[PDB]
Order: structure tokens, then C-alpha cells, then sequence
């Protein structure tokens, strides 16, 4: 039960009379019990890793045995819950002490055990039904937007001898109770869960549905899935925030777990101020995306453990929420921290450097985390289908995507968004770089696309290669000047412009063209490459007559034309409902067709 | 309280560079202060570096020189390092670890603070807002200072970056349209600067404001690792009990990672990165970090460490960190200081992340953030048309190109340069600003929105 | 400057005063027999307490040997009950403390290399140094300006 | 405004002086009655 | 070839940063030069 | 490093030799 | 994936779980085909086999355990529940249920099929009904989703029923349109009601006295625009009916179209 | 140490403080336009470029270039490092005052003219380092510093 303080050297604490511990299992150290990791063992004599400060650590002070490694607390409260990278509850800590600060060696408990939760047991769950791990024996109204399915813990099973009434029950209350080889076990609503071990499932299906946006640039060119992975460069002016808040408020996500992993005090600070207040509508209600939001914030004077195992809780915690059936979208706000936090690990354990001072497994951990994204059929009874989306941001030392931890997140991650701060300073917001960013779910989301928006993936091919031609265009412009194009490389760069300025561009404050629906999106761009197929239609077919056409002509005749294609974007989804946008985007079509009719 | 007799060991067992190896200790406590008695009278104080069952390896202050087993005693304090926290210690110069160097009193203690302090809750954080006028033109009206914010200076050795900062100092406050106090922590600094900094805080008159704390080089190492505790627990007692908006000066952070490397030599952990500790980052972050406003309380603490890029390489280690933990930089330039500039601050690699946050309508001025857009984007097309000048020759250019190169003087004549004890309220820095602006007619300052422009622009 | 410095020094000198003042006082409180016998007694067992070595010799002055005996005497037993420790406690009869001192004793280990100093000097310095704090609101009255104490 | 300055600091002075005697008995008296209050304890780590 | 074939050591990387910045210097100030050059010359084309 | 980390490794075991 | 133990483990806890979905849906043993089919999954729950018997069962493969195929299963008695149970006041011929289920068993994969949706979307506005307060927007999303599901009890999910289709998107947009525009949720209900072939769309579906707290929100919304006394005395007469018609909303719309000529 | 020695210069040698200064601005103007002169060429400077440049080269081959194997320039005292750096200063600041004041005039003034004109002014700033305090007595090379001064004003009036 108890060991001792043995010797206490910087966090390091070897403790004896700690035969029966276990490897990297967690201690509370000192008489304020500080957390500590055992990294060691030999004989009685149990080495911890102490994650808080040691100073007053004194020989002889009572080491308890917590028996678990760090494993997170999952169950009712998680949802606008705001977490340290250990589970501490910050927003509880600073209710209940008062202070600005976090005591030394705080022990509150991850989730609340005094508020009580409205628990509705499964209908057909009786005494003596069969149960497995993963099974939902129970729904609690969390919110109003989440309703949280307690499940049997994964390697739990057996024959249910007493399942709970109706009612209110805390975290505390047993509320199931089952039998397997006369081994009875007592199940309350919070389960818990080691953050280094993968959450089980039936299956890990692929990825095949699109984690919608909103914004036209990330959902039609570089589309993700739900259960994908990807990067975000992390930079001053970049806008990783106009992501996070769309990822937050419009997508399809049932849930978001957002983890800082060690991100500067101020720069946390936005972030708890910012999300706290984003609204999203829901219902026809306007709710609090909090309602549906969990936060693993910890700044970078936070025990280095805590930076280090915030993306293990982070992911732990969406996994949970996949398991409920769910589909989670994780967010690290910068990875590059918490590789800073494992290479401060591995020095402190004194372990040989590996790549540019990382540890020698940093590739394994990171490729280790982004598999725990992806959709899968949850584990359990009721047939459910889950997924984790990793959105996980990285910084590149200066713009230089050849460091360990960025070359390893592009080798590992599917897509990368590319935020540019010089499209930033340009006003192209999204700042969506579009030249490198990149997706490797198109060939994933090919049958969906030919399933609802079958013409789709022309559009996007041809938008894309007109934007390449458009690059590769702007240094014949430099060498020859634009007089000296032809009027079909006219057409590609007016069109391009087009696209840059009226498609990709996108203000994230109208309220017009804030939320942008895959359906007006496909729609823009069909007009778009419309636009550009009939026009380089007409300068093809009439460069052998003598009244031959140029982009001049064109535009003299349809600035109109030109100047709808421009507005397209001011159709409002929600006043302007899917019926009149389409509508109005094919009449649209329709001028467009008859003006060049008229002039062909 | 404790009042157990404090207990004196002679079981000294060995002594090895600064480490007294004492045996028998009762019950020793990790990081525990003691004091140490020479066999001739001498008196030390030492930190107990390490515990091991009944042994304690106590790292003295002082060097050991003088040490003998078998005669120097040795008396356990029983209780971590404690500083007394006042009011009354702002005005006052004390050294590295807190003994009064003023020929003042000791401080009659508010309250006993722990130094290590403990991580400012993120829930209970508040982004800074409104800023910290330090009078320096070049970072006020360019790199303005919120009110919580951590922005570190970075120069070389030999740049007047100890200059700036008595300049800041004495010139510090608050935008004003007795709640402002100065922490000055100095690590790692000659002789002849700290007698610099003590005597010119006190000749100026600002010294009811100034906190001091001066680590000298030849003062122990160990003092300067707790120097910055000492200066920031200060700092955090007036923000968050006393409730006025602190700033705090760490003088040479390069300094205080050179004791932080002596430390962990002593410890014996094996160099990390560069030579320096592996776990740095989690020192530095954890000086850094205790700043910022917060909730419920009218006080903060802003900070503004500052470096000395070892080799001018701002990939060194020190740097590199410190631009991880902290909020901006201050670049303090050679070249500016070879020509004669002061202060040499460089403003086209320097920034300051939060200054949106610390300008606009009554926070400074409705211009500020135009007039200070507008004021970049011009020097550096100064800078550009220099460089193209050297080139095409002086005629070659046109009219725009001569307006260009005539700012770039007349902002590294009148807006850079400003001279030690030039004052400048951050609305005579904007009057400056627009003075120079008014080189180029309205249409090629697209950068100020034209509402601004027909307010600002005339006179 | 001066002026705040002389001003603090003035009150440094008021403390400084009253910390006198105690020292002269608990040298008038040791004169009460039954007050100085239980004050001992609980010198000797605290130093005891601390201490926890197998022999101990107790260090006081000539004067005071009498009750320290005594209270030697009532400290035996009384710590083999608290640490179930069987302990044996010698007075050094040889060389006593300074008779100026005010009292109190000192505990040594059996070959005296770890002292136990609890003296009336030192217990007041130790106490003192730590009321700081409340003797200061008590006597100048508290911070107006200091509105939390976390 | 020196002899101003002087003026001050001998006001200040007075007034410590005051708000000490004010106080100073019962100041004393708590101190010595917690001096003499000894209670005797073993460390805590102490185990049998 | 593909290296200065300097040894590897701190004052060798310094030289190296250093020549690094002459060569951008260098680069950026002939760029110049040549887009001076070229405004003339189309210029002169166009007269 | 690896030399550093080789020479504590060889004092730890030679102070254990001695203890 | 899963571990061999774990894996028997999901076996029986799917095998139980099939048990406790046909207990659910069909009480009265009356769906013999359904049963039928699976036969071989409830033989084991029909007897009391205890957990580690039926695991030990699963081990030796005795009893059903290819945790695929027992998925696949599972998942077409569970929509067929799930779609049973949203209608739950409204039920459905035992006929229908059959033809729903071997339309579910015959298609290739539910959890991406038009009935899966068309489910997910009854079941948004089952789970919105089933806590929201009364007001106009809410009376309205009860009373065209009570219609629905008496629709799709008497017509089934696995068809292109326009008459369901059209009930799914207006409660679908309804419920997407936000709490306070009054006048846009009662011109699509108001729609709906016209659109509706029967004159009495909501007779015998909805209570008499919802019937009356629907008329009663129609005249509500009504009478603010009214200035004639005596027309208002008749929109008050109106609402004394008990029932909801087209013809009664049309006489209220009259009322208040000869109030606006009036004014 | 310059901050503390301004006491002793504006007490001293008053005039000093100004003449390093623009030394020191010199001097960085010089290693400055050497990178441009060797990357692109020499064609396109201006006068007051050619200014710096030449009175660069005259500084730092005969004001900060000292051979202390020689009679005279073992040591040399602060007043002929003064002076000489008061004649060097003084050059600079009038050819500039030339070269400027006659730009966008009709009689322009340019390095190549004052260089061909008082070569003798040059040859002697440059053999101002040979001066012997030793056999120079101070009052001597004192003298002859504003002779040299003397002479630089006189050829400059000549010129403007």
C-alpha cells in the first residue's frame, strides 16, 4: 500500500519498500502527494519520475500506490470540461481552492462526484441478460446536444445482477452491477481508461465520408474524412484559428476534443476565452459548442509529463466518445511542443539522442498516436459506427518542413492545409496555400463524391489544374509580359483569378457565406469551370475564323455574367434555402449559355 | 509554524567541488536551506542539492574552500527557501538572494513566499489587453507592450542591451490618458554594470518603483539560479495580492543558463543540447510563464527578459527557447550600434505578437495600429530602395525612391533614434510617426485606412 | 532614498527593540521555579524528540542543573512510551553552558556530533523570525493595498 | 523642500513610533505565550 | 561537387552562414540589376 | 555523450565496487 | 483486432443481444419468419445458458460465432427495432414488418442505405419531440411528425413514397429553422397543410385535445393581424373547433385577407 | 567604457567624442558599400559614397594602422590621436559640405576633382602619422596638425 522516500535528487524519487510496484505505474508522492511516474525498478527500491516540483520532499514521506498507470477518467462531466494534460480539472481547481494557481500535488477528482446525472438504463438490459465490453447499459443527458451512452469498460463482461432504476446518480453510485465466473463486478458511470493503450473496437473500417467545414478551399479541393488525419502549420498570422472554429461550429463533428500540449500562457489564454464563447446553431437554437467541446489545456510551465501525455488524453478521450458512437475531431494545437516535452523526457532520462536531439523513438510515438485516428465499428452490443479525425497542428522551425517532428507528422498524416501568412497579409482568408497543401482522401472519397455530387470530381480536377497552369503561367507573365499571352492563357488566368478571388476566398464573419454547403460550393464551382469550358470553347472555335474571339470580346459582352459569377458567393444558405441557391445558380448557367450562344 | 529545535550535524562526510556530503541526517529534506559553520567562525548557507536515506549532498552557496570534515558544523533549517514578501521592498537593492545590498534593513516580511512559486492556473488567466509604455519609440510605437505580455530583448554581447533596459526602467509605465512597480532582476553582471544600474535608478527618481536584485558574475552561481525566483515571487506578491501592474526585467538570461549548466554539472546529469541542461526549456518556461494578468485581480506581470545571442546565432539554444515560451523579440543590432544609433533597436525582425491587443481606441490611440503598419511597410521599402540605389545610382531613381530613401533617415534620425534619457509618451511617439508619414502624400500611405488618414494626416 | 532608508531602519530598530525587550523578559520569566521547571521539561523532551539517538547528553547551565535533572528524569520514560525506543540520557557535568545565557538546554548524541540548540536565544530568534509577518500587522498596522493573501 | 522631505520622515517616524506602542503589549505578550507553549512532537516520518 | 568539402566545426558553420548571406545579398542585389536592365530594355524595345 | 553517459555509468559501478 | 477471448466475449454479448432485439420487437412470438431466421442465435438464449457456457460454446464453435455474419445480423434485426420503435403509437402490420425485414436483410449494406437515413432523420425528430417545450414551432414538428410516422407504419421506409419524402423534408426544415422566426415556421406549416390531399390532415392521428391546442396556435397567430370586431368574432367562433381542416384554415386566411382589403 | 570616459573627454579633449563617432559611422559606411562595390561595381556611387570610401581607406591605413616597431610610432599620445582624427573629421565633413552643396549646380564638385586638386593635402593627412613626439614636441605636432588644418580650409576656399 505505502512505500517510503528513499532519496530525492531534482524530480527523481527512489522509494522504498515498493516491492509490489509496477512499471510505469503512478504514485502520489510526499505528504501533498505529488504525482509521479515509476520509471524504474529494483528490489524494493521503485524509481519515480516526480512530474511536479520536489523542493520540501523529504526522506521518509509516505509514497501511496495509486495501482494504475496514467489513465484517464472517463464519464459524465468530460463535455465543457477544461483539462490539464494529467486530467486535472482546471476550471473545478480554481472553483474550489480560489486561488490563480494550482496547488502543489492537487487531487480532485476528474470528474465531479457530487453533481448528479440523469441515468435511463437500457430497456432490455434485465437481471441475468448477457453483457460484453463495450455494451451501452445506460444513456445520461448530459445536454441537451450530447447524450452520453454509459458502456460496459472493454475487457468487461459477463451476466447483469442488478442494473439501476431510472434516476439520479452521481459518479460515485454503482449503477450496474455483473457476474462473470462468480467474479462479481460494481460498475458506476465513470470508467477509467490508460491513455497509452488503444481503446479496442469490432473493426477499423476505412474512411469514406468527408468531415465537412465549411470552408470552399479545405472541402473541395483538400477534402478530409471523417477518421482522417491532418496537418496545420502553426505561425503568428497563419489563421489555424479560422480551422479551429470551423472545425468547432459547422462541421459534421459530433464532438471536439481540443488539446494545447504546452502552447504559451497568453496564447492558452485565447483559447479558453474564445471557445467558451462560440455559439453554434443547433436545432434552430443557438447552443454553446461547449455543450459538446472538451478542452486539455495546459501551458508550457505545466509538469512536462502534462505536455507530454495531453495528446495521449486528448486522443483517449475522443476514442471514448468515438466507442459511445460519436465522431470526434481531436485537434493538437501544436504537436511540436509535445515533441518538445518527449525530447525533454528522454534528456532528462538521460537516453541517447537521436535525430537532432529528439528521442530515438519519436517517429514510432507519433506514427503510434495518428493510428489511433480513423472510423471503426465500435466495440459493443448496439451496432454503432465511430470515428476519430486528428487535426493535429505543427509548427516548422521558420517555415523549414524538414525537421524531425514536422517530416515525421507530413510522412504520417493524409492531408495538410498549408496556411500561409503570406496570404494572410495578401487578405486571402482561408489562408489555405492551396499550392502546398495536399489530399490523399480523394481517391477515399471518389465513390461518395459519384454517389451524391457526381460531378464533383471533374470540377475539382479542372479547378485545380487551371490553378496550376495559372503558377505556371505568372513567370511567362514576368518573362514576355501579359500582352504577349495567348487569349486562351488569358481565359486560364482571368478564370484563375476568378476562382482565387471569388471560390477559394472566403470571409468567415458574413453571415452569408460564413457556413458554405458542400451542395453551394459544387454548385460555384460548376459555374465556374462552366464559365472557363465554354469560353475556351468559343476561343478555339473561332481562332479560325477572321472574326476570331479573344477574352477581351468575352468579357466586354459579359461583365454581367462575370459580375454574377463574382456574386455567387452572397447566396445566403439559410434565407436562401439548397432549392432557390440551386435554382438561381442554374439560371445562371442558363444566361451564361445564352450570352455565349449569342456570341458564338 | 515551526517550532522543533533546528538540529546541527558535525557528520560531515566528504567534500567534493561546492558539495558537502553530510551523513546521519534525520530525516534530510530535499532542497532544505543550511547553514554551515566553518572551523573558524566562517558562516555559509547551502541548499541540500540531493537526499539519499540518511545522507545529504548540500550545495553551498559560497564555495567549500576552507571546508574540513570533523570540524565544520552544519545546522538544518528544516524548511525550503523562504523570501520575505513586502511592499517596503520596492526601493530597495538587494543581492541574488535577497540580502539587502542598500545598507537598508532587512525586510520586515508581509508574508514568507516559497521562491519556486507554483504554475499560474490557465483557466485563471487573462489575456493581457491594455499596455506597458516603456518611452522607447522604437518599441512603443512599433513593438507595443500589453499588460501581461512576455516579450524578450535579444542582442549580442557588447550592444547597449543593459542600457535599454535602465532605460526602460526608469522610463516605464503606464499609457496614463501609483499602480505600476518595477521588478529589476539582474543576472551574471559585472561589477561595473550593476553599479551602473544601482546608481542610475537612484539618481533618475524612479527608484520608489524599482525592486533590484543584483546577482553579480563573481557572486555563486546558485544565487543566480535563485535570483529570478526571487525577483518574480516579488513580482507575483505585488500583481496578485497588491494588485498593481508590475513589470520585471531579467538582465541576461544567457547568464542565468550558464548557472543553470554549473548546476546540472554539479548534479552530475550530462550535457543536453549545446552543452546545456536537457530540461531548460521546462526553467526557462517555468521563469517565463509566471506572468499575465489574471481573473479577478486588477495586478499583472508583464516581462521582458533579455539575451545575449552567444555568437549572434539566434539558433543557439537560449534564444531559440525563449522565442518558444515567449511572446516576441526586441532586436537589439550591430549594425545600428556600429552606426551610432540609440537605442540600436532593429524593428523589421523584431515583434511583438500581442501588440493588436495593446493599441487601438482608450487603450492608446485610435491610429496607432495604421501609423505603425504604415511606418514597417515604408522602412522597409527604405531599406529596399538603399539597396537599389547602391546599384542604379542616385539619379536612376525616381521621385517615390527619394521619398523613400528621405523617411528611411529621418526614422533612423528622429523615431529610432532617441537618446538614454529621452522620455516619449506613446502619443508623442504616434506625433513622430505621423510627422514622418507626412514625407509621402496621402495616396502612397495605402496602408492607413483613409478614415484615419483625413483625421490624422493634416497639420 | 535616504529618507526611505532612514525611515526603515527606524522601524527595523523598533523591531529589533521588542525582540530585546522578549529576550529581557523570558530572562525574568526563567526566574519563576514551577514556570522554569515546566519549561525545561518541555525543552529536554523536545530536544529529545528531535534527536532520537540512542544516548544523549543533555548540556545546561550550572544553575539550572537541578531542574534539568528533573526534567531528564521526566523525559525518559515519557519518550520511551512516545517512540518505544529505549533510550539512555546523561547530563554533561563537565562543560556547562555559558551562565549567561538565558536557558534552556542542548541535547548531543552520544559522540556529539548532532546537536540539538534549544536555548531560550535560540527558541525566541527561531519564533520571532517567523512571527515576522504577524508582528509587523500587529505593530504598523496591515497593508491596505494587499487585498489577497493567495 | 528638503527640510520638507526631513519634515516627513520625522512624521513617519512618529507615527511607526505610535502605532508600535499602541499595540506592542499585547504583541508581546502572544509572542512569549507561543515561546513558552512548547508542545513536543517526533517527526512525522517517525514509524514503530 | 555537392560540398565546400570545409570540416565540420562551429567556426565552419559560422563561415558558411556567413557566406550564405553574402551569396543572397549578392543574388538579391544582381536581381536588381537585371530587373533594372530589363525595364530599360523593354523600354528601349517599345521605342 | 555516449562517452559521458559510458564514463557515470563506469563510477556508478566502481562506487558500488567500493560499497 | 480482437483478441481471441475478447472476441468470443463480443460473440455472446451479440448472440444476447439478438435475443434482447427480438424480445423487443415482436413479445408475442407473431413474427415467425423473422424468428425463423434466427433460430440458430436464439436457440442459445432460449435456454438458460449462463455467460461462460455460451462462451465456451462460441470457443468450440458449437454455437454461432463468426462475429461478421452475427454483425451483419444483428444490425437488420436492429434497424427493423429502431424503425418499429420510432412509430412507436402507431403500430405496424405484421405483414409490413416482414417485407421491411427481408428488404433490409436483401440490401447490401445498411449502415450507407436510404432506410438507414430516412430512420436517422425520424429519429431527430422523435428524439427533438420527445423533450422540447410547446410552443408554435414545436406543436407544429409534433403534429407533422405524428402524420409521418402514421404514414410510414401504414406504408413502410423500404419505398420512394413522395407523401413520406415530402413529410421528411418539411420537418426536417422546420426543425432546422431557427426558434424565433414565428412567421416562417407557420407559413411551412401552413404549406404543408395545403399541400396535404385529405381536407383533414391531422384527424385521428393527433388527440382531440392537440387537435384543439393546434387550432388554437392557428388562431393565435391570426387574430394580432385582424381590425373588424365582427370578423374577429368570427375567427373566435372558428376557434372553437375541435378539429384542424384545410377549409378552416382557408376560411381563417379569407378572415384575414378581407381584414386587410378592410383596412 | 565610453559612457564613463565622456566625463574625461568633454573635460579633456572636449572635441573627441564627436570625431570618434564619426569615425565609427564612417567606418560601418565603409564596410557597408565594400560588399556592393565587389558584388556589382564601382560605376554607380555616388560622391558622397566616393567621400566615405576614400577617407575610410585613409583612416584605416593611416589613423588605425600603427607600426610599433618605429621611433614614432611605438606609442602614441592622446593628443596626436586626437588631432590626427580632429584633421581626418574635419577633411571628411568639408568635402562632403563640397560635394553636396555643389550638387544640382552647374559648377558640381566630385571626389575625382578634390583628389587631382590637393594631392598634397592628402599626402600630408597621410604622413600625419609619422609626426615624433619624442623630437615633435606636442606644442610642435600641435601646430602642425592646424597648419595642416589651415591648408585643407584654404585649398577648399580655393575650390568652392
Amino acid at each position: 500500500t505505502f512505500g517510503y522516500v528513499h532519496g530525492v535528487s531534482g524530480p527523481v524519487v527512489t522509494a522504498c519498500d515498493m516491492a509490489g510496484a509496477a512499471m510505469y505505474e503512478l504514485v502520489r508522492v510526499g505528504h501533498s502527494e505529488l504525482v509521479g511516474e515509476i520509471i524504474r525498478l529494483e528490489g524494493d527500491m521503485a524509481t519515480i519520475q516526480v512530474y511536479e516540483e520536489t523542493s520540501g520532499v523529504s526522506v521518509g514521506d509516505p509514497v501511496l500506490r495509486t495501482g494504475k498507470p496514467l489513465s484517464v477518467e472517463l464519464g459524465p462531466g468530460i463535455m465543457g470540461a477544461i483539462f490539464d494534460g494529467i486530467q486535472r480539472p482546471l476550471s473545478d481547481i480554481s472553483s474550489q481552492t480560489q486561488s490563480i494557481y494550482i496547488p502543489r500535488g492537487v487531487n480532485v477528482s476528474a470528474l465531479s462526484r457530487d453533481i448528479k446525472w440523469e441515468f435511463i438504463p437500457s430497456k432490455n438490459l434485465r437481471v441475468g441478460s448477457h453483457i460484453t465490453g463495450g455494451d451501452i447499459y445506460g444513456i445520461v443527458n448530459e445536454n441537451s446536444l450530447i447524450k452520453h451512452k454509459i458502456m460496459l469498460p472493454p475487457r468487461s463482461r459477463g451476466s447483469v445482477t442488478y442494473i439501476a432504476p431510472p434516476g439520479n446518480y452521481d459518479a460515485s453510485d454503482v449503477v450496474l452491477e455483473l457476474e462473470f465466473e462468480g467474479v462479481k463486478e460494481k460498475l458506476s458511470m465513470v470508467q477509467v481508461w490508460p491513455v497509452r493503450q488503444v481503446r479496442p473496437v469490432t473493426e477499423k473500417l476505412p474512411a469514406n465520408h468527408p468531415l465537412l467545414t465549411g470552408q470552399r478551399v479545405l472541402d473541395a479541393l483538400f477534402p478530409c474524412v471523417q477518421g482522417g488525419t491532418t496537418a496545420i502549420p502553426g505561425a503568428f498570422g497563419c489563421g489555424k484559428t479560422v480551422i479551429s472554429q470551423s472545425l468547432s461550429k459547422y462541421s459534421n463533428s459530433d464532438v471536439i476534443i481540443y488539446v494545447g500540449c504546452g502552447e504559451r500562457g497568453n496564447e492558452m489564454s485565447e483559447v479558453l476565452r474564445d471557445f467558451p464563447e462560440l455559439t453554434m446553431e443547433v436545432d434552430g437554437k443557438v447552443e454553446s459548442i461547449m455543450k459538446r467541446t472538451a478542452l486539455v489545456a495546459n501551458t508550457s510551465n505545466m509538469p512536462v509529463a502534462a505536455r507530454e501525455a495531453s495528446i495521449y488524453t486528448g486522443i483517449t478521450l475522443s476514442e471514448y466518445f468515438r466507442d459511445m458512437g460519436y465522431h470526434v475531431s481531436m485537434m493538437a494545437d501544436s504537436t511540436s511542443r509535445w515533441a518538445e516535452a518527449l525530447r525533454e523526457i528522454s534528456g532528462r532520462l538521460a537516453e541517447m539522442p537521436a535525430d537532432s536531439g529528439y528521442p530515438a523513438y519519436l517517429g514510432a510515438r507519433l506514427a503510434s498516436f495518428y493510428e489511433r485516428a480513423g472510423r471503426v465499428k465500435c466495440l459493443g452490443n448496439p451496432e454503432r459506427e465511430g470515428s476519430v479525425s486528428i487535426v493535429g497542428a505543427v509548427s516548422p522551425p521558420g517555415g523549414d518542413f524538414s525537421d524531425p517532428v514536422t517530416s515525421a507528422t507530413l510522412g504520417i498524416v493524409q492531408v495538410f492545409w498549408g496556411l500561409d501568412k503570406k496570404l494572410a497579409q495578401r487578405k486571402h482568408f482561408p489562408s489555405v496555400n492551396w499550392l502546398i497543401s495536399y489530399s490523399k482522401y480523394m481517391r477515399a472519397l471518389d465513390e461518395y463524391y459519384d454517389k451524391h455530387f457526381t460531378e464533383f470530381v471533374p470540377l475539382r480536377t479542372k479547378a485545380k489544374e487551371i490553378l496550376q497552369e495559372e503558377e505556371d503561367l505568372a513567370e511567362i507573365v514576368q518573362l514576355v509580359g501579359k500582352a504577349s499571352l495567348a487569349e486562351t492563357d488569358k481565359i486560364t488566368l482571368e478564370v484563375a483569378k476568378l476562382i482565387k478571388d471569388d471560390f477559394l476566398q472566403q470571409n468567415g464573419y458574413t453571415p452569408y457565406d460564413r457556413f458554405c454547403p458542400f451542395y453551394k460550393t459544387v454548385g460555384m464551382l460548376s459555374n465556374m469551370i462552366s464559365f472557363y469550358d465554354m469560353a475556351r470553347r468559343a476561343v478555339e472555335t473561332t481562332a479560325q475564323s477572321d472574326n476570331k474571339i479573344t477574352w477581351s470580346i468575352i468579357r466586354e459582352h459579359m461583365g454581367e455574367i462575370l459580375y454574377k459569377l463574382s456574386s455567387m458567393k452572397f447566396k445566403d444558405p439559410v434565407k436562401d434555402g439548397e432549392a432557390k441557391i440551386k435554382a438561381d445558380y442554374a439560371q445562371l448557367l442558363e444566361d451564361m449559355q445564352n450570352a455565349f450562344r449569342s456570341l458564338e | 509554524y515551526l517550532s522543533q529545535p533546528r538540529l546541527t550535524y558535525k557528520t560531515v562526510s566528504g567534500v567534493n567541488g561546492p558539495l558537502v556530503i553530510l551523513d546521519h541526517v534525520k530525516f534530510p529534506r530535499y532542497a532544505e536551506i543550511v547553514h554551515l559553520t566553518l572551523p573558524d567562525g566562517t558562516k555559509r548557507s547551502g541548499q541540500v542539492l540531493e537526499v539519499s536515506g540518511s545522507k545529504a549532498v548540500v550545495q553551498v552557496f559560497e564555495g567549500t574552500s576552507g571546508i574540513d570534515a570533523k570540524k565544520t558544523s552544519c545546522e538544518f533549517t528544516g524548511d525550503i527557501l523562504r523570501t520575505p514578501v513586502s511592499e517596503d521592498m520596492l526601493g530597495r537593492v538587494f543581492n541574488g538572494s535577497g540580502k539587502p545590498i542598500d545598507r537598508g534593513p532587512v525586510v520586515l516580511a508581509e508574508d514568507f513566499l516559497d521562491i519556486m512559486g507554483q504554475p499560474i492556473n490557465p483557466q485563471c488567466r487573462i489575456y493581457p489587453e491594455e499596455m506597458i509604455q516603456t518611452g522607447i519609440s522604437a518599441i512603443d510605437g512599433m513593438n507595443s507592450i500589453a499588460r501581461g505580455q512576455k516579450i524578450p530583448i535579444f542582442s549580442a554581447a557588447g550592444l547597449p542591451h543593459n542600457e535599454i533596459a535602465a532605460q526602460i526602467c526608469r522610463q516605464a509605465g503606464l499609457v496614463k490618458k501609483e499602480n505600476f512597480a518595477i521588478v529589476f532582476a539582474a543576472m551574471g553582471v559585472n561589477m561595473e554594470t550593476a553599479r551602473f544600474f544601482k546608481s542610475d535608478f537612484e539618481e533618475n527618481g524612479s527608484m520608489d518603483n524599482v525592486c533590484l536584485f543584483l546577482n553579480l558574475a563573481n557572486d555563486p552561481t546558485i544565487e543566480r539560479i535563485i535570483t529570478p525566483r526571487l525577483a518574480l515571487t516579488t513580482a507575483e506578491f505585488l500583481a496578485y495580492q497588491c494588485e498593481k501592474h508590475v513589470l520585471v526585467i531579467l538582465t541576461d538570461m544567457s547568464s542565468y543558463a550558464e548557472a543553470l549548466r554549473e548546476v546540472s554539472a554539479a548534479r552530475e546529469e550530462v550535457p543536453g543540447r549545446r552543452g546545456f541542461p536537457g530540461y531548460m526549456y521546462t526553467d526557462l518556461a517555468t521563469i517565463y510563464e509566471r506572468a499575465g494578468r489574471v481573473e479577478g485581480r486588477n495586478g499583472s506581470i508583464t516581462q521582458i527578459p533579455i539575451l545575449t545571442m552567444p555568437n549572434d546565432d539566434i539558433t543557439h539554444p537560449i534564444p531559440d527557447l525563449t522565442g518558444y515560451i515567449t511572446e516576441g523579440q526586441i532586436y537589439v543590432d550591430r549594425q545600428l550600434h556600429n552606426r551610432q544609433i540609440y537605442p540600436p533597436i532593429n524593428v523589421l525582425p523584431s515583434l511583438s505578437r500581442l501588440m493588436k491587443s495593446a493599441i487601438g481606441e482608450g487603450m492608446t490611440r485610435k491610429d496607432h495600429a495604421d501609423v505603425s503598419n504604415q511606418l514597417y511597410a515604408c522602412y522597409a521599402i527604405g531599406k529596399d530602395v538603399q539597396a537599389m540605389k547602391a546599384v542604379v545610382g542616385e539619379e536612376a531613381l525616381t521621385s517615390d525612391d527619394l521619398l523613400y530613401l528621405e523617411f528611411l533617415q529621418k526614422f533612423e534620425k528622429n523615431f529610432i533614434t532617441q537618446g538614454p534619457y529621452e522620455n516619449r509618451t506613446v502619443y508623442e511617439t504616434l506625433d513622430i510617426g505621423w510627422q514622418l508619414l507626412r514625407i509621402f502624400p496621402k495616396e502612397m500611405l495605402k496602408r492607413i485606412p483613409q478614415s484615419t488618414l483625413s483625421e490624422f494626416y493634416p497639420r | 532614498n535616504q529618507a526611505r532608508l532612514k525611515v526603515l531602519r527606524a522601524r527595523d530598530d523598533l523591531i529589533t527593540d521588542l525582540l530585546n525587550e522578549a529576550k529581557q523578559r523570558l530572562s525574568k520569566v526563567v526566574k519563576d521555579t514551577t514556570r522554569y521547571q515546566v519549561l525545561l521539561d518541555g525543552l529536554v523532551l523536545q530536544g529529545l524528540y528531535q534527536l532520537l539517538e540512542p544516548r544523549m547528553i543533555v548540556r545546561c547551565r550550572k544553575q539550572d542543573f537541578p531542574l534539568v535533572k528533573a526534567a531528564v528524569q521526566k523525559a525518559i520514560p515519557m519518550y520511551k512510551i512516545a517512540t518505544k525506543k529505549d533510550v539512555d540520557v546523561q547530563i554533561d557535568l563537565e562543560a556547562y553552558l555559558p551562565e549567561d545565557i538565558a536557558g534552556g538546554v542542548e541535547i548531543y548524541n552520544g559522540d556529539r556530533k548532532i546537536k540539538v540548540s534549544n536555548t531560550l536565544e535560540s527558541r525566541l530568534d527561531l519564533i520571532a523570525q517567523q512571527m515576522m509577518p504577524e508582528v509587523r500587522g500587529a505593530l504598523f498596522g496591515a497593508n491596505a493595498n494587499r487585498k489577497f493573501l493567495d | 523642500l528638503s527640510a520638507e522631505v526631513e519634515q516627513a520622515t520625522r512624521r513617519q517616524v512618529q507615527g511607526m513610533q505610535s502605532s508600535q506602542q499602541r499595540n506592542r503589549e499585547r504583541v508581546l505578550t502572544q509572542l512569549l505565550g507561543m515561546v513558552c507553549d512548547v508542545r513536543p512532537q517526533v517527526h512525522p516520518n517517525y514509524r514503530i | 561537387k555537392d560540398r565546400i568539402e570545409i570540416f565540420p566545426s562551429r567556426m565552419a558553420q559560422t563561415i558558411m552562414k556567413a557566406r550564405l548571406k553574402g551569396a543572397q545579398t549578392g543574388r538579391n542585389l544582381l536581381k536588381k540589376k537585371s530587373d533594372a536592365l530589363t525595364l530599360r530594355f523593354r523600354q528601349i524595345l517599345k521605342k | 555523450f555516449y562517452r559521458l553517459k559510458k564514463i557515470q555509468e563506469k563510477k556508478k559501478i566502481i562506487k558500488e565496487k567500493s560499497e | 483486432g480482437l483478441t481471441s477471448e475478447q472476441y468470443h466475449s463480443q460473440v455472446v454479448g451479440k448472440i444476447g443481444y439478438i435475443a434482447r432485439c427480438m424480445q423487443t420487437i415482436d413479445p408475442e412470438n407473431n413474427l415467425k419468419k423473422i424468428r425463423e431466421d434466427y433460430q440458430d442465435v436464439l436457440i442459445w438464449a432460449e435456454k438458460n445458458y449462463r455467460f461462460e457456457e455460451i462462451l465456451e460454446a462460441s470457443k468450440s464453435g458449437k454455437c454461432p460465432n463468426d462475429l461478421d455474419a452475427l454483425s451483419r445480423r444483428s444490425l437488420i434485426l436492429q434497424e427493423l427495432l429502431r424503425l418499429v420503435s420510432s412509430i412507436s403509437p402507431f403500430k405496424m402490420k405484421l405483414d409490413l414488418i416482414e417485407s421491411q425485414y427481408e428488404k433490409m436483410k436483401q440490401h447490401v449494406n445498411l449502415w450507407k442505405s436510404d432506410y438507414h437515413v430516412k430512420l436517422n432523420q425520424l429519429n431527430q425528430l422523435t428524439d427533438y419531440l420527445k423533450n422540447a417545450a410547446p410552443t408554435p414551432k414545436n406543436n407544429f414538428l409534433r403534429a407533422m411528425t405524428s402524420v409521418l410516422q402514421m404514414q410510414i407504419a401504414q406504408y413502410g421506409i423500404t419505398e420512394d413514397n413522395e407523401g413520406i419524402n415530402q413529410l421528411f423534408k418539411l420537418g426536417l426544415h422546420l426543425l432546422a429553422m431557427a426558434n424565433e422566426k414565428i412567421d416562417e415556421q407557420y407559413h411551412l406549416f401552413k404549406g404543408y397543410v395545403k399541400d396535404q390531399p385529405e381536407e383533414s390532415p391531422f384527424e385521428g392521428i393527433l388527440p382531440a385535445e392537440d387537435q384543439k391546442i393546434l387550432v388554437k396556435t392557428m388562431i393565435d397567430y391570426a387574430m394580432p393581424k385582424l381590425s373588424s370586431k365582427v370578423l374577429q368574432d368570427k375567427l373566435s367562433a372558428l376557434s372553437s373547433s375541435d378539429v384542424l381542416t384545410k377549409t378552416l384554415l382557408d376560411s381563417i386566411d379569407r378572415i384575414v385577407k378581407e381584414n386587410e382589403k378592410l383596412n
